[PDB]
């Protein structure tokens, strides 16, 4: 109610809720002393499990409804960001209760169309800003928490929420999966990037956002959810070309000075490609991927990754592990393509 | 009434400050102007081929823009950008083919392509219009860019955004980038009389879309109005031609000594077919039943029949085609499909509607006085002879565009020659002349312009058609005029080495390179250039590349060497070596 | 601020108060140098800049003729809000987008914002320069845009290579509308005709001022031993036209100084060899004109009269040009300098005579002495004949 | 301005007759669609309606009545939309 | 409704006689300016009365 007039008060309340949900923090010897003294003066009389219990408590209080209503009816960027952060904190850890509450609120609420419309408008503005610039703009920055929130919304392989995100039972339906795919496609340079110039577009600045977008795509695809895989594979934007180019091509500028980010990006891309055909007996997706993903280039990439183990130094992802993931992907793709199957055979 | 579709050929008629059709000054000139006195909706301008535009869908220029930016200011990066630009062009072509025929809705993005020049109309916000300062310049770009995007917004409140555009509706063209609607200003070009500039500025101008041809009718397998064709007499194996014999234009059949009659193609033999329609501004595919008119492309006169001075009637050329006499009708020489469209490259018989007489070729020549008469007379006779049939052979659009470019280049080159003769040439005029010379070098070389040095171009195989065009359109004469006039006070050969004369040196080198390129593997061009051997010799000894042209001309040409070398040439060589004592002259 | 929050009433009673408040604020904002700093800090603390900027954003009609004067004061205040205060310049640089609008008054504030601030000039983004160049091309030819372009090139003495290169790259693109030059005979005659009306002084904002500012900017942007801008600017203004316009009898000191600076920074002081300068009889006519100017200055001073512009021209640019020409790696070769020797002796005698005059202030006497020294080294190598009296006088200071 | 639009008591007179001309393409002369722009022409005079800027209440401080009349020529801009009114109203 | 003039056809008694005119409305939306005097009835001419 107070957001209409006391916007600062609403922001403060949201931040206080987020702090309550957040874990304890140490503030130094003096800070600890003051905290203990204040707690004793006031409170004279008296782990993921605790966080989940607090999340359930807040949901019972109506935190999910509060954040949804604020996002729907907020015209201030700060309030929207605070609401998105609070929603992320509530969904932290992939709690089933919070996801079910979100789903029920979206279904029962009459403004679900408005909620998804606001999300879709933010996404389109972010893509437009990314196209125009190609630091970070405000839209591209706010897209990151939105993607994180959607990923937590679809975490733990929840069929109902993934389907709801892909399509809604409203007069106007906004698809978030295709919007995320378009955002990733535009970040990477579109056809120009997919034609081997992807390295120029990708930089350490946007590498984190690209990785987050790829992880969100994998979360959408896994489960497996055949509809999401079909939409991503057959999308007109041809983002699968960019996904394939990520693995096939090496980002020269970023890799030259920072290689761990390259390793994480390639690992995420390989995981996404594997998720694209988790349980797909039909072969059209495999043919579409093979069109962008050449057999000889794929086997060459795998062989290079195996011998790239020296790069594991100061790296959290083994190049051989990424090579093994790409090898599994190539094995799955082999049955459709005879040349790939023949190449994958050892000497 | 029909909805406007992508790919339709239409003409725009401004009805704002000045009412008239929008056209372009010429192929070599990128300026776009409106001529109110040329004509109106009731009476379209005579040169209607210059006022036709095609609607095309939106195209992508981001990769091309990046490539151009890279060119302006590493090799692997440039190659990658070039490849990306090529892929973008292919994608644009594929998308344009896909969206062919889709209806245009108000508020959508469309592009206007000029048929004659094949250049997109573009607005450049950065550069102000030449005549009007507060406005923004509008020009024509062959490749195009983001400035070519326009919004076809409604002009009538009865039409709203999202509604289909209907032919004949007045609309507003708002550039996407500049954002200011096109305007037919009242400023009058100084060089051209009766032409008013068009510029991007706020106004109330309304553009009326008149449909000339549908997207479906735009196919190359059918005869259509405005098409350029040649009339070939199968029985006589001669091409119909129109030319000035003594002081009057006459229509005849020319005699060719070539082994293949069809190979004897000349600019004077080009005709334009106009389908008679109730709407003056409408063309479209023709019919056997429908009437036709033939217009001389070079002169603009219309074929007609007049009383024979002495074979009852004579084929002649008349200035105005509005007269009923110009009307003609086609009769098939073979079976036809239920009076369907006239097929391309189809034999036909021409009959005069007014006189109801069939064309016929007579063996009486028109130039008996000449040693070898080549002009054969024609006339209309009441009877019909199946043997006397004229085949209508289509001419590719590229050939017509090349001919138009050659004519425009010749005109501008003659203007530059006149300026040089006057003794004063402006810097901008000199830059335009140099640019045209480079364009002509690329035109004759038939090599795409990829930033290579103009003065260093090698051709694997010459194009005979281009060289014949250069010789026939008098471009070589203008080149010789430019080579002669400056030296003959304005500039001196000895002073050419001066930095101040560097642009003049570049211009002369370009002219000599054009001369060298034109004559490669061509006897007639070689003789025509060798006719100026004295002039070429007079310029030897200076860094003008004349020595290379002379060597190429006199290399491995025994007959040419015998004919075009006399005592005076050797005397000139001797005098030059005496003046300089230069061994190179002995060589 | 309260009035600006409600500006619909005045956009009679709400105009006089506005103009009075603005006039008072402008009047008491600046005094001396230290009161100015104190007032700047005080106004910054209480956030006068936000209020002043808000008043500029009020939607107003194209023509008022009364409220315009208000904006004629607001901007002036912002000009005094940054004088010698880099922090203020950075503060108002965040809202720089509000100043990217066609106009002339905003140009002065834009120039003052980037005045003597290297951190801003070196980090100026391309869109600002593009905006200014396109305003020059389309809106018109005005000296304010040229002044803004000039101040950004050199900040805190250091030259910004990036801006120097980009201004050259974008200025040469537009011709006959931005870079207007008079090289043709008709253009030269027109230039002389317009100049003849400025014998008593060049009128401010006149086309002659625009040409002078353009030439000065062109010379300045190449004052970094650059190899790209130096060669690029050589084609627009050839040496022949420079000599022709500098040697004319009816020539004012401003254009002569501009051309000498151009031929010093763009032709003489260069990183690559230029054929025209050394292998041509062009700079020697300029040296003859320099000797004539030296004699004219000496006679004028003898007549108890002096022209400050002529004194500056003869003591700042000509001496630097002479020193640079005779103190370059490509000049010691003297492939063509051997042919001409009399001009060197004439310059040496003129310079030593100028030194002999007692009115020479100490500040600029060093340049004259350096010119004499360089001419002495050139003469020793060239084995040119020296007069007995001149030789003795020079040797008096050689050791 | 050869003729004036006015109101007459009896509609039986032939003068009251009017005809509709579509402002856009129509389906083989099918039924007139609801909320469709049309142009009104007088059958008897064969003149098309048009709106003039001359007011009828100049004497009033703020005239609001604008005159109409039929002219021989047809202007595509001068079109009257027939907007339906709900039966409940 | 006259799209070009954005006015509604009306019939009213000016001084002593009924006149047909277009009314001028100060409302932001012309279509919203609905009045009873602007209502007309359409009669299709038919052979059967
Ligand atoms: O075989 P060659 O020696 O090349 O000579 C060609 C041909 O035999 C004719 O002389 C002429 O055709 P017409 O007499 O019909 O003009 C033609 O001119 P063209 O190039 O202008 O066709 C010549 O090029
Ligand atoms: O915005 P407000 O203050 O409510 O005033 C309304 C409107 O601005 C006009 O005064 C009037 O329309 P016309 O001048 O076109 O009659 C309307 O009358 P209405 O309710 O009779 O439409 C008013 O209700």
């Amino acid at each position: 109610d107070l957001m209409e007039s006391e916007e600062k008060l609403c922001i403060k309340v949201l931040r206080t809720l987020q702090q309550m949900l957040l874990k304890k923090t140490k503030y130094g010897d003096r800070g600890n002393q003051l905290r203990k003294m204040l707690l004793q003066n006031y409170l004279q009389n008296r782990d993921w499990s605790a966080i989940a219990a607090t999340q359930c408590r807040l949901d019972k209080e109506g935190a999910t409804k509060l954040v949804c209503d604020l996002i729907t009816s907020t015209k201030n960027e700060k309030i929207f960001q605070e609401s998105i952060g609070l929603a992320i904190h509530l969904l932290d850890g992939g709690n089933t209760e919070i996801q079910k509450s979100f789903h029920n609120l979206m279904m029962s609420d009459k403004k679900s169309e408005r909620f998804f419309k606001v999300l879709h408008d933010r996404m389109k503005r972010a893509q437009q800003e990314t196209k125009s610039t190609v630091e970070m703009g405000t839209s591209v920055l706010i897209m990151q928490p939105i993607l994180r929130f959607l990923q937590l919304l679809c975490e733990n392989h929840n069929r109902d929420l993934q389907n709801f995100l892909r399509c809604q039972n409203n007069k106007t339906n906004y698809n978030l999966v295709c919007e995320t795919l378009q955002f990733l496609d535009i970040m990477c340079g579109s056809t120009t990037g997919g034609l081997g110039l992807l390295g120029l577009y990708i930089n350490e600045d946007n590498v984190g956002l690209v990785i987050q977008t790829l992880e969100t795509l994998t979360e959408y695809c896994q489960g497996p959810c055949h509809e999401n895989q079909t939409c991503i594979v057959t999308h007109e934007s041809n983002g699968i070309d960019i996904i394939t180019a990520l693995i096939l091509n090496d980002i020269s500028p970023l890799c030259k000075y920072r290689m761990d980010l390259v390793l994480q990006l390639k690992d995420n891309a390989s995981k996404l490609l594997l998720a694209l055909m988790e349980s797909r007996h039909d072969s059209e997706n495999a043919e579409r991927i093979l069109i962008s993903l050449r057999p000889q280039e794929l086997v060459d990439v795998i062989k290079k990754a195996y011998l790239q183990e020296e790069e594991r130094e100061n790296s959290e992802v083994s190049p051989r592990e990424v090579g093994h993931n790409i090898y599994i992907l190539a094995l799955q793709l082999s049955r459709h393509n005879k040349q790939l199957q023949h190449l994958l055979k050892p000497v | 009434s029909s909805f406007l579709h992508i790919g339709d050929i239409v003409s725009l008629y401004a009805e704002g400050s000045v009412n008239g059709f929008i056209s372009t000054l010429g192929l070599v000139d990128d300026r776009c102007v409106v001529e109110p006195a040329a004509g109106d909706l009731d009476n379209p301008p005579k040169k209607f081929r210059d006022c036709l535009f095609k609607v095309c869908p939106m195209n992508r220029y981001s990769a091309q823009k990046q490539y151009w930016k890279a060119k302006q200011t590493d090799v692997v990066l440039l190659q990658k950008l070039q490849h990306a630009a090529q892929m973008e062009q292919k994608q644009n072509d594929t998308e344009n083919k896909k969206v062919h025929g889709d209806v245009v809705k108000y508020g959508s993005v469309i592009q206007l392509l000029h048929m004659k020049s094949n250049k997109y109309l573009t607005v450049n916000k950065r550069l102000p219009a030449l005549l009007e300062k507060n406005a923004m310049r509008v020009t024509l770009d062959a490749t195009g860019n983001e400035g070519s995007w326009l919004f076809i917004q409604p002009f009538w409140k009865l039409r709203s955004n999202g509604d289909n555009v209907v032919v004949g509706d007045k609309v507003i063209l708002n550039p996407v980038n500049a954002g200011q609607p096109l305007h037919a200003s009242n400023y009058e070009l100084s060089d051209n009389a009766g032409c008013k500039e068009v510029n991007s500025v706020n106004c109330n101008t309304s553009w009326k879309i008149n449909l000339f041809m549908q997207f479906r009718d735009h196919l190359e397998e059918v005869l259509k109005g405005g098409d350029v064709v040649r009339l070939f007499h199968a029985e006589q194996e001669k091409f119909l031609t129109c030319d000035e014999y003594k002081g009057k234009l006459q229509v005849f059949l020319r005699t060719t000594l070539r082994q293949s009659a069809t190979s004897a193609t000349s600019s004077n033999a080009l005709w334009e077919v106009e389908v008679v329609h109730h709407d003056p501004c409408r063309g479209g595919a023709g019919h056997w039943n429908g009437l036709y008119r033939f217009k001389h492309l070079a002169t603009g006169n219309y074929l007609a029949a007049e009383e024979n001075p002495s074979i009852k009637y004579c084929l002649v050329a008349v200035p105005h085609g509005n007269d009923i006499a110009s009307l003609f009708e086609l009769d098939p020489t073979t079976l036809q499909k239920t009076d369907s469209f006239v097929p391309r490259n189809s034999y036909v018989r021409l009959r005069h509607l007014c006189t109801n007489t069939w064309i016929q070729s007579t063996n009486v020549p028109i130039d008996i006085e000449e040693e070898r008469p080549i002009r054969l007379m024609l006339g209309t006779c009441p009877t019909k002879e199946d043997k006397e049939a004229f085949a209508i052979v289509s001419v590719p659009v590229s050939e017509i565009r090349d001919l138009d470019f050659a004519n425009d280049a010749s005109s501008m080159l003659a203007s530059a020659v006149e300026k040089l003769n006057e003794g004063f040439i402006s810097q901008n005029d000199r830059r335009f002349v140099i640019q045209l010379l480079e364009d002509l070098v690329f035109f004759v070389s038939d090599v795409p312009n990829n930033g290579q040095n103009v003065l260093d171009i090698m051709v694997t195989k010459p194009n005979r058609e281009r060289q014949k065009l250069m010789r026939e359109q008098n471009i070589l004469k203008q080149v010789f005029g430019i080579l002669k006039a400056p030296f003959r006070p304005l500039v001196r050969l000895e002073e050419l080495s001066d930095q101040k004369n560097a642009p003049y040196q570049h211009m002369f080198r370009l002219c000599y390179r054009v001369l060298r390129h034109s004559q490669e593997d061509y006897r007639k061009n070689q003789e025509h250039i060798a006719k100026q051997f004295g002039m070429m010799q007079s310029q030897i000894g200076y860094d003008i590349l004349a020595e290379d042209t002379i060597t190429a001309l006199l290399h491995n040409n025994r007959k040419l060497l015998e004919k075009h070398i006399t005592k005076t040439e050797v005397e000139t060589f001797v005098s030059l070596v005496r003046k300089n004592r230069e061994p190179r002259f002995l060589d | 601020r309260t009035m600006v929050e409600k500006s619909e009433l005045w956009v009679s009673e709400n105009y006089q108060i506005v103009k009075g408040i603005l006039e008072r604020l402008n009047k008491m904002c600046g005094v001396g140098e230290q009161m100015r700093k104190k007032q700047q800090r005080l106004l910054k603390n209480m956030d006068a800049h936000k209020v002043m900027l808000d008043l500029l954003q009020i939607p107003y009609d194209k023509g008022d003729a009364k409220m315009m004067e208000i904006l004629r004061y607001t901007h002036q205040f912002l000009q005094k809000f940054c004088a010698g205060n880099p922090g203020n310049q950075a503060l108002l640089h965040k809202h720089l987008h509000l100043f990217l609008t066609p106009g002339l008054l905003e140009a002065e504030t834009m120039q003052h914002i980037f005045l003597n601030n290297y951190q801003l000039c070196s980090e100026i983004s391309e869109p600002v320069l593009q905006h200014f160049v396109h305003l020059l091309a389309t809106h018109g030819r005005h000296v304010q845009y040229l002044d803004f372009l000039h101040t950004v090139i050199k900040a805190e003495g250091k030259y910004v290579k990036k801006c120097q290169d980009m201004i050259m790259t974008e200025l040469t693109n537009a011709g006959d509308d931005v870079v207007v030059f008079y090289n043709d005979k008709a253009s030269l005659a027109h230039l002389l005709d317009m100049m003849k009306a400025a014998r008593d002084g060049v009128e401010d904002h006149s086309p002659l001022m625009y040409h002078i500012s353009l030439v000065d900017l062109l010379a300045a942007c190449a004052e970094g031993k650059n190899v790209y801008t130096e060669i690029k600017c050589t084609s627009l203004l050839p040496l022949e036209d420079v000599v022709s316009v500098v040697t004319h009898e009816d020539c004012i000191t401003e254009v002569k100084m501009a051309y000498v600076n151009f031929v010093n920074h763009c032709y003489v002081d260069t990183e690559v060899e230029m054929k025209e300068i050394y292998t041509s009889n062009h700079i020697w006519t300029l040296f003859e004109n320099f000797t004539l100017d030296m004699a004219r200055v000496c006679s004028k001073r003898e007549k108890r009269v002096a022209d400050p512009t002529l004194e500056k021209y003869v003591l700042s640019v000509v001496l630097d040009t002479i020193n640079a020409f005779f103190s370059s790696p490509f000049s010691e070769n003297s492939t063509s300098l051997q042919t001409h020797q009399t001009i060197v002796v004439q310059l040496l005698q003129s310079t030593t005579r100028l030194l002999e005059c007692p009115w020479l202030q100490q500040q600029h006497k060093g340049s004259v002495e350096a010119c004499i020294r360089t001419l002495a080294m050139v003469a020793k190598g060239r084995a040119i004949l020296l007069p007995m009296d001149l030789d003795a006088h020079i040797s008096s200071m050689l050791s």
